């Protein structure tokens, strides 16, 4: 049963009725061999192979 | 032939040294010294 | 003799730092840098005009410079070119991160 105004489906970047634009990840703040010089980040491969940050992009070409 | 330093190095001090080394040894030697100090700094940090 | 400098010496030769040191020696004999750049450019052109097909992986500018150093007594390879002794096989590329 649903009452008027209640949620039925969720859109992209939304989970359970709230805005969700990113992910939660384990992080440490420390210097590492210069890879982080200035403002650069070093990341693990888990993010690549477990698909935490993958996105779909669609383009249109017309004539 | 270099001085032995027993006190801390801060940014002002490194500029003075790079300057002093450029005058005594020249730009070529100084470039190698610089790459080596970089490695040591990154490793310790 | 400092005891453990072997790797640094291998690298200086391999990296191409040798060329940098050489350019500096040679400019210690000259009042105008701009003229020396012009002299080297001319020699390179003569070399390529005379034997065109040698060059392409061997560069003429490098040849002129190696020839100067060898004339003055420091052994340098021709065109500062070094082979990779340990390459796995044909069609294999080193990852110089």
């Amino acid at each position: 049963c649903i009452k008027k105004g209640q949620i039925l489906a969720d859109g992209a970047a939304t989970v359970g009725g709230e805005l969700a634009l990113g992910k939660n990840v384990l992080v440490a703040y420390m210097p590492w061999e210069g890879y982080n010089s200035e403002d650069a980040v070093l990341i693990s491969e888990r993010l690549v192979y477990e698909d935490i940050y993958t996105s779909f992009h669609i383009r249109k070409y017309e004539i | 032939n270099l001085v032995f330093h027993n006190k801390a190095i801060n940014g002002t001090a490194m500029k003075r040294l790079i300057s002093r080394l450029i005058d005594h040894f020249g730009m070529a030697y100084t470039s190698h010294i610089l790459d080596q100090v970089k490695t040591l700094g990154f490793q310790q940090a | 003799r400092i005891p453990f400098l072997e790797e640094q010496v291998r690298k200086i030769r391999d990296g191409g730092k040798l060329l940098t040191m050489d350019i500096h020696r040679l400019l210690l004999n000259e009042d105008n840098r701009f003229d020396f750049v012009n002299e080297i450019a001319a020699e390179a052109k003569q070399y390529v005009e005379n034997n065109r097909d040698e060059y392409g992986a061997k560069k003429a500018i490098l040849h002129v410079l190696s020839n100067r150093m060898n004339d003055a007594g420091v052994y340098r390879a021709e065109a500062y070119m070094e082979s990779d002794p340990f390459k796995p096989g044909p069609g294999y590329l080193k990852d110089e991160l």
